[PDB]
This record gives C-alpha cells, structure tokens and sequence, in this order.
RNA sequence: GUGAAAUUCUUGGACCGGCGCAAGACGGACCAGAGCGAAAGCAUUUGCCAAGAAUGUUUUCAUUAAUCAAGAACGAAAGUCGGAGGUUCGAAGACGAUCAGAUACCGUCGUAGUUCCGACCAUAAACGAUGCCGACCGGCGAUGCGGCGGCGUUAUUCCCAUGACCCGCCGGGCAGCUUCCGGGAAACCAAAGUCUUUGGGUUCCGGGGGGAGUAUGGUUGCAAAGCUGAAACUUAAAGGAAUUGACGG
C-alpha cells in the first residue's frame, strides 16, 4: 500500500494504534460515575484506578486496583463522563 | 520337604530373578520374594573360558539354563523378573545378554510373573569417570 | 529384460506418426511396409523397431492423447467432449447455504433480500487451526 | 559339603486385611540352631509385591513394601511398610511440553507411624488446545503444590494406619488433588508416587492381630 | 606449532630470563 | 565461515548452559548442543516376546517399556549414524525424519 | 576391565542380592533455538531480606540526557594463601597394555585439585568472532510478560469476576520463516540496510606477513603472571569468501 492515507486515518485503525503512536495522542482511560449499592450518591472513579475508593455512604470497597483497570465490585453501575 | 515346599498343584511358588545384564558380563540371580535368601547365581564367566564372551548371548542362555534346572530341582515354578543395567552414573541400558537370558528362561520350563526395571537412576549423579573430553578411542 | 527403446527409434517414430498419421494403422506389418517408402532407414532391424514403436503409439493415441501432437487430433478432441450437457446448470440451486456474514455483505452490496439464498446458524467454537507441534 | 537347602524350611507370608488376597507367596530360611534363630532372621523382611496380585480388579502399576514383624508357626504375618509407583509407570507419565509438580509432606499417624508422602502431578492441555506447550506459571505451581501439601496431610494426620492404607488403595487423595487443583490449573496425571515409613510405634503385637483380623 | 603451545614456550623462556636477570 | 546460524546449539538468550555427558564416551557437552534421543523399547525383543507371553502366569500381561533419554556428543552420534551430514540446503531442514509408520 | 588382554580384588567370601548406618558430592527425566541477570552466570521444597525490567497510568519534577579519557564495582575455569572437609572424578606419578619406539590415546591405583568459608589473581573461541543511544525502511506464523477486547468450552455456585483453553489487538523481549528494500568480495545480514545521491550523536580501535605481545622502562601481585609496550632484522606475499577437480582410515 504505497498510498495509505496518513492524513485521515479511519477510526478503527486509530483505536487499533498504540496510545502514543496515534496521529494525535488520546488516552485510553476515561472517567466513570459509580453508584454505591445500597446507597444514594454518585462518585467519580478512574477507569485505571490505582487507589481503593470508598464513597462515604458505601462503607464497603468500590474498586480493587490491579494491573490495567480497577475491578468494580458487584452491583456497581458505571457510565462514561463526556468522552 | 525334599528340597521344596508343600505347595499344591493348583498353586505356584513365586521367586524373584534379578537379571543384572551389563557389558562384559551377565548375572542371573534367583532369590525369594524378599530377596534375602538366594537359590542360585550363575554368570557367563563360569560358562565360557574365552574372557571375551562373558556377555555373549551364547553364555547368557547357558547361565539361564543352569538356574532353570536348579530352580526346577528346588521346586520353583513362577518367577518374577528384575532387569538391571550397570546404572549409577554409568550406562543405563541393559547389555546384550539380557534378551538371550530372558528367552532361555521362558523356553526352559519356567513361568514368568512381572517384569520391572531396577536400574539405579540417580537424581543427579557424581562426576562420571572418563574426563571432560571423553574416551578417545 | 532389456527391451527399452532408444531415443533414436522413439524420436523417429514420433516424427513419422505426426507427419503421416492417416496413412498408418494398427497393424505392425502394414506399418513397416509404409515406413519403407515414407522414410529412408538404412537398416532392416532399425526399420521394424521403428514400426513396432509406431504400432505401440498408434494403440496409445487411438484411446487418448500422448506427448506427440497431431493438428487434426487436437481439433477432434475439442470437437468432442463438448459438455456433459446437463438439462440444468449445476449452479442454479433453488436454495443456497449462506452465512450471516455473507448475507449482510450482500445487503451492503444492495443485492441481498433474494428468495433463493437462506441464512444458516453460524458455527460456534472458533477453532479452525491444526494443533501446533508434533501430534 | 551338603547344600544348605537341605536344612532350609519354607514359610508362608500373609497379608494385612486391607486386601482381599492374603497369600503373597512363600519365603525360606535356615532352621533354629544355636546362636542363629530362624524367627529372628525372618524379622524385618521386606516383600516388594504388587497391589494387583493382592487385589481382584485394581491397578497393576503399584508395589508395596510389606515388612514382616511377627511369625507364628508356619505363617509370617505382615504389616504395611510403604508404597511405590513402578518405574515403567512414572517414566511413561513424564512427558514433554508440560509441567511436573512434586510435593513432600511428613505426617505422624494417629497410631504413631511417621510417614513421608511424595505426590506428583502433571499439567493438562485441553481438548480444543492448539498451543503446543501447556505450561504453568511459577506462582500457579506454588499454589498447586501448597494446596497439594495440605489436602494430603489432612487426609492422613486425622486417620490411623488402617484407614490410610485402605484409602490409598484407590487413591482418594490423588483424585482429591485432581478435583481441587482444577480451579487453578487442570491436572490428570496425579498420583501419590511414593510413601515411606520413618518411625514405628514401639511394636505393639495387639495392633498387629487386629490388623490381620478384627 | 600450535599457538597455545608456542605461548607456553614463551612463558618458560620468560621465566628463564627473569631468573638469570635476578641472578646477575 | 559460519556453518550454521545457531552455531549448532539452541542458545539464544542464554550465556551458559549446564553440561551433560555423552552416553558413549562420557564427554562433557553443552546440554543444548548434544543430540538427545529418547527411546521407547520393548523389554523383551520380538524374537522372544511370544515365548515370554506363553510362559506368563497372568492371562493378560503387557510388557513394560524402557524410557531412557540418551545424550550423544556429535562425534559419537555421527559415528553411530544417529545424525548424518547433509547438503548445504538440507542442513536448514529442522523437521524430524519420518517414522516410516505407514 | 578391554578391540583382545593384563595390572588389581578374590574360599579371609570377591561380585551379586536383602536390611540398616555414615560421609561428602550432586540436583536427571520435566529442561524447550523457553525465562532472568550488566556480563560472568543461574534448575529440590519452604521461609526471610532487599532489588529489577515490562505492562497500566488524564500522578509528580521539568531537560534533570547519550557516549564517555582519568578512576571504580563485578568478573567462568584453572592457579595461590589460611582453615575445615575430603564421596566421586582426577593434573603429576607408578604400573599394565598397544606400538619399530609410546615419556600418550586404552585399563588399575592415585597426589595437588575438584567441596565450603575467608583473602588474593584478573584472564577465556569472556563469541553474536558483530559498541551504546536515536530515527526510518517488507510480509508471515509462533513464543515469554503485562494490559485491552470478544463466539464459545471448562472449574465452583446462585450471578459475575477469577483461573485453564479459543479468536484477536497493543507495547517490550528471546527468536524463527520468507522476500530482487537495500547492502556486501561472497558466505550471508531486515541489519552487517537507509555509503562516491558519501556528514544523526558519540567511545574504543586496525594500517601487508613475521620478529612480537618479544626486549626494555614503569606499575600491580605472595607467586604464577596481569596492564602498558617497541626496535634491529627478515619477507612477496600472508590471508578472506566462493568454484572446479583430486583425495579421505
Ligand atoms: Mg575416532
Ligand atoms: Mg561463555
Ligand atoms: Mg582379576
Ligand atoms: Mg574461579
Ligand atoms: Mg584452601
Ligand atoms: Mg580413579
Ligand atoms: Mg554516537
Ligand atoms: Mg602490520
Ligand atoms: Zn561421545
């Protein structure tokens, strides 16, 4: 392919690329809102959390830090936060 | 009694035959089940007077024939087998006389039980003899 | 043993068979008689050795083509074997097995939604590679 | 001058009640003359015998040591001494492109017998396996070994020598390793490769009689 | 001559030279 | 002239491989370098397997096998014709020779 | 025990077999063109102590970097010194063989050594005979680690993770196959390519073959030796890769 269009890479190859190797850098991580089960408030949690998070009402643990992405405990609903 | 047990015809008496077949010799050695008491030990050295054919199949079959007639004279019918090479750090495969001795034992009016290998197999042996450059022939 | 024909008798027979085909025949003695005049073979032993090889290849070409080529024989081979001439082409299936992936490929092509082809349940397991290494 | 087989006598060796077959075979010994005693010479004889010859329809790749402790008349009663997998079996189980895990425990039986238990296990490639080598990580091997140690010491430390032997006749411990370790790494080639004795509880004859009887 | 054995020969010659030099 | 890309041994990310001994002459050879031959042989040869089976007390007994792994220095392997010198192109072939099972 | 033997041990039971004991070595098979480490090198289980790459990172500092004279740490084996231990093997040595001779290859015995602790030495074909950092330039299937996704099988349980497989993606590795990218004297190398269309940064280093890694000076070391290091003189070739033939116990 001598005429690959490096000007406008299609989104599927852009996602396929490494994070630093894209045309413009985009972090793979994101921000999500987690609902503490048996509670009422909504907390902000990193997708690649390195520290254990506990919302004030939910005295139990929310995320377990691991290699790449923190493990959400069962019953926690999550949703993205503006890309 | 009379150089034998009082076993019935239906039952057979079990012995243990160690066949230590190495290079340059072949030991056929019949014992009891525990191996503590020995009945007869014949080796190729006392059957060929050439000093070269001690491990020969011709001497090995003759040695097995002698322990077979001695076992039958002593009233032994069934015979387990324990094949053994030199073992240790040295060669782990049985010598030439193992096959001829085993064939002779079967065909000379004997019964065969279980065959097992009792070769000494080290977890990791000592410094084997020969030198780091081997035996230059 | 030792009756293998040489390249001299073989090649000479191949040339005269292609050049004089309709003149030759299945009879060895007729072949050696025609070879007397259609070619100049100085030896009688070489003459009937050539005739024997001609007779052998005449038996071979009367039931199938060989390395030698005849211009009329090529036309006869193409004139025959026109077809099995089935009443219907082998590729007019009333029903056609079609994968869901190919079905949606036809949909994006816009040539989908035809009665003949039908979608099947795709295979499950995703295992298609041979077990790697020995056994 | 005469062959000593003239004075040798023949005795029958018996088996513990764990096996349905009671007659291993026959041994011989010299008679009781002066300093030498026939009974004393026959003490401590180890009879390497197959479990298949001692059972009806069990496996054939097992051997038992079966040291003799007591003699009464023409019979030589015998108790458990050890178990070993045959060399042919263990060698044919050792394959390539897999991981072998070996463990050893030291357990004091409730009776008083000190026993050393070597257990072996080999990893599994699956039925849909396409990767050539099915290896295990070091931490997985450590977890498998540590779990193996504790679910085989718990099966022996809580039972006497009677129950230990009759439960290793079908090797319920080995199947326990297979069914418990599958949560970490599948195994199929799991067998207690060897058990050996280290101590004995002071040679109580009353225990031997109930061993062969009630 | 093998290079290693030539090296050993030079070593022995060097030891002779050192001993004679120290002797003087 | 480098004869082989791997120098006749399977040492790529290593610096030192433990030595083993040739089973014919007891020569110290690197373990990745020696010719390893695992043999499965009958205990009783074909000329006597039927004699042993007829003399066996058991009605159905299977003879055990020999499982010994053999290590050969390349001198002893060549002399024993375990391995043979190949052409310049044929040396690149790494597949084992066929077992001649059909 | 050997090709054949012999030295040597043997009626004191040699060898073999069974039961125990002791000693010091040694970690097979699993063990692989697999892993780690700067190399040297590292393979029984468990525990403790620190350390490390890679991956993940919308964390922090903000140029703090690369190579490096002088200098320094480590550095196989053998060797030295002191002390333990000396199983096996085994320089030297002795003997028996072989041979025309055999100061050897073969066999028996065996010292130093081989083992552990401490102190030296600083050399290996210490090899990938191939400097490090950085960029670019083909394809393909695997493998190790981490992560990210997805038809499904499996383990337990009541659901997910979570393990074991299956199909893929990314990054870092050990590599492999193929290729008229290109290079090269070629063997060959995706680097040994992007070199007369010659300049990315930067250390070490070679100048026909010997004499010679020698002599001498200096320095290190208990010693053996290590580092640095010529000259006179001699020579028309010495070499490298491929080709054909000739020959091979
Ligand atoms: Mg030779
Ligand atoms: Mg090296
Ligand atoms: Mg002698
Ligand atoms: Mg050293
Ligand atoms: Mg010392
Ligand atoms: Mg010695
Ligand atoms: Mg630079
Ligand atoms: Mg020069
Ligand atoms: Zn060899």
């Amino acid at each position: 392919p001598l005429a690959k269009d490096l000007l406008h890479p299609s989104p599927e190859e852009e996602k396929r690329k490494h994070k630093k190797k894209r045309l413009v850098q985009s972090p793979n991580s994101y921000f999500m809102d987690v609902k503490c089960p048996g509670c009422y408030k909504i907390t902000t949690v990193f997708s690649h959390a390195q520290t254990v998070v506990l919302c004030v009402g939910c005295s139990t643990v929310l995320c377990q830090p691991t290699g790449g992405k923190a493990r959400l405990t069962e019953g926690c609903s999550f949703r993205r936060k503006q890309h | 009694i009379s150089l034998g047990p009082q076993v019935a015809e239906g039952e057979n008496v079990f012995g243990v035959c160690h066949i230590f077949a190495s290079f340059n010799d072949t030991f056929v050695h019949v014992t009891d089940l525990s191996g503590k008491e020995t009945i007869c030990r014949v080796t190729g050295g006392m059957k060929v007077k050439a000093d070269r054919d001690e491990s020969s199949p011709y001497a090995a079959m003759l040695a097995a024939q002698d322990v077979a007639q001695r076992c039958k004279e002593l009233g032994i019918t069934a015979l387990h087998i324990k094949l053994r090479a030199t073992g240790g750090n040295r060669t782990k495969t049985p010598g030439p006389g193992a096959q001829s001795a085993l064939r002779a034992l079967a065909r000379s009016g004997m019964k065969i039980g279980r065959i097992e290998d009792v070769t000494p197999i080290p977890s990791d042996s000592t410094r084997r003899k020969g030198g780091r450059r081997g035996r230059r022939l | 043993m030792g009756r293998v024909r040489t390249k001299t008798v073989k090649k000479a027979a191949r040339v005269i068979i292609e050049k004089y085909y309709t003149r030759l025949g299945n009879d060895f003695h007729t072949n050696k008689r025609v070879c007397e005049e259609i070619a100049i073979i100085p030896s009688k032993k070489l003459r009937n050795k050539i005739a024997g090889y001609v007779t052998h290849l005449m038996k071979r070409i009367q039931r199938g083509p060989v390395r030698g080529i005849s211009i009329k024989l090529q036309e006869e081979e193409r004139e025959r074997r026109d077809n099995y001439v089935p009443e219907v082409s082998a590729l007019d299936q009333e029903i056609i097995e079609v994968d869901p992936d190919t079905k949606e490929m036809l949909k994006l092509l816009d040539f989908g939604s035809l009665s003949n082809l039908q979608v099947t349940q795709p295979t499950v397991g995703m295992n298609f590679k041979t077990p790697r290494g020995p056994v | 001058v005469v062959d000593p087989f003239s004075k040798k006598d023949w005795y029958d060796v018996k088996a513990p009640a764990m096996f349905n077959i009671r007659n291993i075979g026959k041994t011989l010994v010299t008679r009781t003359q002066g300093t030498k005693i026939a009974s004393d010479g026959l003490k401590g004889r180890v009879f390497e015998v197959s479990l298949a010859d001692l059972q009806n329809d069990e496996v054939a790749f097992r051997k038992f040591k079966l040291i003799t402790e007591d003699v009464q008349g023409k019979n030589c009663l015998t108790n458990f001494h050890g178990m070993d997998l045959t060399r042919d079996k263990m060698c044919s189980m050792v394959k390539k492109w897999q991981t072998m895990i070996e463990a050893h425990v030291d357990v004091k039986t409730t009776d008083g017998y000190l026993l050393r238990l070597f257990c072996v296990g080999f990893t599994k490639k699956r039925n849909n396996q396409i990767r050539k080598t099915s290896y295990a990580q070091h931490q997985q091997v450590r977890q498998i070994r540590k779990k193996m140690m504790e679910i085989m010491t718990r099966e022996v430390q809580t039972n006497d020598l009677k129950e230990v032997v009759n439960k290793l006749i079908p090797d319920s411990i080995g199947k326990d390793i297979e069914k418990a370790c599958q949560s970490i790494y599948p195994l199929h080639d799991v067998f207690v490769r060897k058990v050996k004795m280290l101590k004995k509880p002071k040679f109580e004859l009353g225990k031997l009689m109930e061993l062969h009887g009630e | 001559m093998r290079a290693k054995w030539r090296k050993k020969r030079m070593r022995r010659l060097k030891r002779k030279r050192r001993k004679m030099r120290q002797r003087s | 002239t480098k004869k082989r890309r791997n120098n006749g041994r399977a040492k790529k990310g290593r610096g030192h491989v433990q030595p083993i001994r040739c089973t014919n002459c007891a020569r110290c050879v690197p373990k990745d370098k020696a010719i390893k031959k695992f043999v499965i042989r009958n205990i009783v040869e074909a000329a006597a397997v039927r004699d042993i089976s007829e003399a066996s007390v058991f009605d159905a007994y299977v003879l055990p096998k020999l499982y010994v792994k053999l290590h050969y220095c390349v001198s002893c392997a060549i002399h024993s014709k375990v391995v043979r010198n190949r052409s310049r192109e044929a040396r690149k072939d790494r597949t084992p020779p066929p077992r001649f099972r059909p």
